[PDB]
RNA sequence: GAUUGACCCUU
RNA sequence: GGUGAAAUUCUUGGAUUUAUUGAAGACUAACUACUGCGAAAGCAUUUGCCAAGGACGUUUUCAUUAAUCAAGAACGAAAGUUAGGGGAUCGAAGAUGAUCAGAUACCGUCGUAGUCUUAACCAUAAACUAUGCCGACUAGGGAUCGGGUGGUGUUUUUUUAAUGACCCACUCGGCACCUUACGAGAAAUCAAAGUCUUUGGGUUCUGGGGGGAGUAUGGUCGCAAGGCUGAAACUUAAAGGAAUU
């Protein structure tokens, strides 16, 4: 499950949590996969897909608010977005 | 002296260039920020002024044109809706449930913002004061407090006067009676404590 | 007399004697 | 060669329907029942008086020009009996002998998937 | 005194089964206690087929039969004679005759 | 820790109004004064300003919601049996 | 009123409450092999001949 | 009751079959019986239109006598009038329903019951409900005397059995699934998919219903297909 | 599956 | 439409019957079984998600961590209660026709509360297997469910490797069944209700003739209905358990 690798990457892999870092390694273009959070405003996240777009990133829709992505990645607070600079030991970015 | 919050929707001008702002009577779900579309082709979503003839059966829409272009007369107190029972095409009619049970057959051209109207469950908290009651009608109107014809004098009311406080005569009064003399229960067809519910 | 009878008879009678106390006290 | 029209007989308890429609089912022709054949309230469902109503519905039918018809047999199903009433193999056997041609025979007893509830009580109806 | 060893039904490891309607007198009836049985029978009620034979339309019609379950209670079995009272030794008798 | 053993918020009242009216008050302000999260940001900010309008301190959203509660069953059903009609016009 | 002759080909028992009537099998003299099930109310034996007023219908059992 | 109406006339004779006319009811190409019977309308006056009077309804016709073949006497289709041309008004698909008789003839006990339902829609636009029954069977020289399927067996059963008939549904237009369905070769498919599941007999794909209906359609190509 | 309710004295 | 003949009833402003439909709420039929799961209550339409569980397999790990359990708690059918939804059906109350000596009963047609859900209560049932839990041991079997040591035993594919499923030895853990008694019992009957005057494996609960009485009173929980705890005075020679004729 998503979850299950979201959990595997954030164990096995290097992992960024928010806006400001996301975009900033999308402009470093490090960022390898970003996962959006289902009730992230439209306006940041189709400027989250027009940077992807622009680094040739994968982006995923989680389904689930940031609530939910936060709890995914282990934290105990809000995730609007995560970007994933590598997967380690998960086939997150190898898949989809 | 609204139980429902109304909307403040702000439309272009397909002639002029301006805005034209429309107070809505806002239905629960509609938020700031919100797109609202109306019109024969607006799509099946809370809060869009879609045609009767545009919404299908079981639909519920809100402030409902009574005739088309009236701006919206039904169903427009809090938490209250109207069903789309049916359709008939030929000499478009629809015919709905109105929030009272009442069939009602209007035309299919009559608009409707789709969902409920917002701030219900609004009457089943209790007032508990007289205060409340009072700043309740306070701006509404002044039709509180209420002395009962009974407890006044036969000069003031027809139930007025007696040596005890009582009615005196039957308290259902004609249709066919007069202003002074319509007090009580004007053309009841039953009365007392009735066993059932509304049935629509 | 039927047991479920003279049980919903006891309660009757029970009932009656609290209210009847109740109103004493 | 032939016409066809459906029989749509309806065998409950106390009465016996046999009313004779297009194929479409919705142009009917001689609507009778044993009740107004038989003259007693309790004969209703008699085989005499389905077979009086299936023999008028027939001779009608044949005035209006039908000539075969496909036979729906139809008990009063949902929460009731489910099984056909004394009429209907009277209804039929009078139609075969009154002459109507007859294909398709199927019974089409309203059965539920989960009915809503059996009339009663759960007593049963106690007699 | 205990009756049967099965207490009059067919419960064994559930505590309790959904009921059912009888179809005679539409008693509930636990559906494990039922005396439900198979009515399969044909519809021309097996005297009129040569009469629906010779006014059928279509040659050798397959003539077909009609398939239901009648769930039984208790009461309505034994008045009905679906089953009846039998000696207490043969009581016992699992298998059909 | 508890202060009451069932008033609750209906401690203002005192012993007025009757038992039973001041328990359902007790329900419906225990509603109407609770704090919402907000479907648009995710944070447990949104209040009630008056009777149907429920704004979200954090966002800057105001929704249109029920008297006392920021979404009524009713409302729920509604949306979702709009959806179906949705869904099953479109296909 | 249409006469049909039928001839009993088996005394199948007597039936009814008291006994009164005897459930038979009468076979039709045209259209070979089709029998009817009829009921006698006074004595009936083998090889006996037979008027009907009416011959659609028939009596399986009795209760 | 021939006399026992206390009331007969509340409010205080032409006759019905001489004012009505017959019809023909033509099935779609895809059939090979064209004429499927007749019906009746009111002559049309002025106030009525019988032509659209008639042209909104459908009948059920069996499907044996659809085709002329014995194999196919438990089989139903409904058909819905969508065109009238001079008394031959034109019939085209709604749904095939299977027969009260065959059902509660191959649903039998000591053996598994299979359902499924899939909605899926159609290249041109039809929303339909098709629903598959299957019957898990007792195998050659089986002695066990229910051979039950195990609930998992069930649940990948009914997935095949809705991944066949999305793909066959997807991508055929309503007369190629009808031309597909007479043949029922959807069956055998479901029974080639399965067999390495459990032996399953009775693969009879039951009902198919339409849900929804694209627009009128009248204007050049049915007269050749329909 | 109608209406059949009752019957003061000892081991 | 209803009943053993019947009649409040709806009905030529069209009733029932037949269209094509649509809406609502409930339910989940046939499959359905001396079959499954759960601590019980209970649980039967699909997909997904969420966590959980038994049994089996193990030449894994811990190491006695265990059994039963006063106080103390979790769940707990239906009915019922407080509010909000829902309100098709059926239907305590009630309305009403009938049989009847009477019928505010059975039977007929309506029909509020209820039946369905959401929060909160309630904590009872012939809640039964009327059979406490754990451990051991004692004629034999046709079977069945979950596993399932094995038997170069069958089918589409290649009848000439292979990933099915069935058929037979058969372990293990379940729901149960089938004929004297090894035995038990008052018997009915019971592979446990046996291994109890040849009387002791561990442990919890309960009973001490019938009634008064699950009453009174005092606590305690409950919104209430009531639940739990719970007597005496007094009365009584039987009341009961297996159907032997």
């Amino acid at each position: 499950s998503i979850n299950q690798k979201l959990a595997l990457v954030i164990k096995s892999g290097k992992y960024t949590l928010g806006y400001k870092s996301t975009v900033k390694s999308l402009r470093q273009g490090k960022s390898k996969l970003i996962i959006i959070a289902a009730n992230t405003p439209v306006l940041r996240k189709s400027e989250l897909e027009y940077y992807a777009m622009l680094s040739k990133t994968k982006v995923y829709y989680f389904q689930g608010g940031n609530n939910e992505l936060g709890t995914a990645v282990g934290k105990l607070f809000r995730v609007g977005v995560v970007s994933i600079l590598e997967a380690g030991d998960s086939d997150i970015l190898t898949t989809l | 002296g609204r139980g429902a919050p109304l909307a403040k929707v702000v439309f272009r001008d397909p002639y002029k260039y301006r805005l034209r702002e429309e107070i809505f009577i806002a239905n629960e779900g509609v938020h700031t920020g919100q797109f609202i579309y109306a019109g024969k082709k607006a799509s099946l979503n809370v809060g869009n002024v879609l045609p009767l003839g545009s919404v299908p059966e079981g639909t519920i829409v809100s402030n409902v044109e009574e005739k088309p272009g009236d701006r919206g007369a039904l169903a427009r107190a809090s938490g209250n809706y109207v069903i789309i029972i049916g359709h008939n095409p030929d000499e478009n009619k629809t015919r709905v449930r109105l929030p009272s049970g009442a069939k009602k057959v209007i035309s299919s051209d009559a608009r409707g913002v789709i969902g409920v109207i917002a701030g219900g469950g609004r009457v089943d908290k209790p007032l508990l004061k007289a205060g409340r009651a009072f700043h309740k009608y306070r701006l509404k109107r002044n039709s509180w407090p209420k002395t009962r014809g009974v407890a006044m004098n036969p000069v003031d009311h027809p139930h007025g006067g007696g040596n005890h406080q009582h009615i005196g005569k039957a308290s259902t009064i004609s249709r066919g009676a007069v202003s002074g003399q319509k007090a009580g229960l004007i053309a009841a067809r039953r009365t007392g404590l009735l066993r059932g519910s509304q049935k629509t | 007399m039927r047991a479920k009878w003279r049980k919903k008879r006891t309660r009757r009678l029970k009932r009656k004697r609290r209210k009847v106390r109740a109103r004493s006290k | 060669s032939q016409v066809f029209g459906v029989a749509r007989i309806y065998a409950s308890f106390n009465d016996t329907f046999v009313h004779v429609t297009d194929l479409s089912g919705k142009e009917t022709i001689a609507r009778v029942t044993g009740g107004m054949k038989v003259k007693a309230d309790r004969d209703e469902s008699s085989p005499y008086a389905a077979m009086l109503a299936a023999q008028d519905v027939a001779a009608k039918c044949k005035e209006v020009g039908i000539t075969a018809v496909h036979v729906k047999i139809r008990a009063t199903g949902g929460t009731r009996t489910k099984t056909p009433g004394p009429g209907g193999q009277a209804a039929l056997r009078a139609l075969a002998r009154s002459g109507l041609r007859i294909g398709r025979i199927e019974d089409v007893t309203p059965v539920p998937s989960d009915s809503t509830r059996k009339k009663g009580g759960r007593r049963g109806r106690r007699l | 005194p205990k009756k049967r060893a099965s207490n009059g039904r067919n419960k064994k490891g559930r505590g309790h089964v959904k009921p059912v309607r009888c179809v005679n007198c539409s008693k509930s009836i636990p559906k494990d206690k039922a005396i439900k049985r198979m009515a399969i029978r044909n519809i021309v009620e097996a005297a009129a087929v040569r009469d629906l034979s010779e006014a059928s339309v279509y040659p050798e019609y397959a003539l077909p039969k009609t398939y239901n379950k009648l769930h039984y209670c208790v009461s309505c079995a034994i008045h009905a004679r679906i089953v009846r009272v039998r000696s207490r030794e043969d009581r016992k008798n699992r298998a059909p005759p | 820790a508890k202060r009451t053993k069932k008033v609750g918020i209906t401690g203002k009242y005192g012993v007025r109004y009757g038992s039973s009216l001041r328990r359902q008050v007790k329900k419906l302000e225990i509603q109407q004064h609770a704090r919402y999260d907000c479907s648009f940001c995710g944070k447990k900010t949104v209040k009630r300003g008056a009777a149907g309008i429920w704004t979200c301190s954090c966002c800057k959203k105001t929704v249109a919601g029920g008297a006392y509660t920021v979404s009524t069953a009713a409302a729920a059903t509604v949306r979702s049996t709009i959806r179906r009609l949705r869904e099953m016009v479109e296909a | 009123t249409p006469v049909t002759l039928a001839k009993v080909i088996k005394v199948l028992g007597r039936t009814g409450s008291r006994g009164g009537v005897t459930q038979v099998r009468v076979e039709f003299l045209e259209d070979t092999s089709r029998t009817i099930v009829r009921n006698v109310k006074g004595p009936v034996r083998e090889n006996d001949i037979l008027v009907l007023m009416e011959s659609e219908r028939e009596a399986r059992r009795l209760r | 009751a021939v006399g026992k109406n206390k009331r007969l006339s509340k409010g205080k004779v032409v006759d019905p079959f001489t004012r009505k006319e017959w019809f023909d009811i033509k099935a779609p190409s895809t059939f090979e019986n064209r004429n499927v019977g007749k019906t009746l309308v009111n002559k049309s006056t002025g106030l009525k239109s019988a032509s659209d009077a008639l042209k909104g309804r459908v009948v059920e016709v069996c499907l044996a006598d659809l085709q002329g073949s014995e194999d196919h006497s438990f089989r139903k289709i409904k058909l819905r009038v969508d065109e009238v041309q001079g008394k031959n008004l034109l019939t085209n698909f709604h749904g095939m329903d299977f027969t009260t008789d065959k059902l509660r003839s191959m649903v039998r006990k000591w053996q598994t019951l299979i359902e499924a339902n899939v909605t899926v829609k159609t290249s041109d636009d039809y929303v339909l409900r098709i629903f598959a029954i299957a019957f898990t069977r007792k195998q050659a020289n089986q002695v066990k005397r229910h051979s039950y399927a195990q609930s998992s067996h069930i649940r990948a059963i009914r997935k095949v059995i809705s991944e066949i008939l999305t793909k066959e549904v997807q991508g055929s237009t309503l007369a190629q699934l009808t031309s597909k369905l007479i043949p029922e070769v959807i069956n055998k498919e479901i029974e080639n998919a399965t067999k390495d599941i459990f032996p399953l007999q009775n693969i009879h794909v039951r009902k198919v219903k339409l849900l929804k209906q694209p627009k009128f359609d009248v204007g050049a190509l049915m007269a050749l297909h329909g």
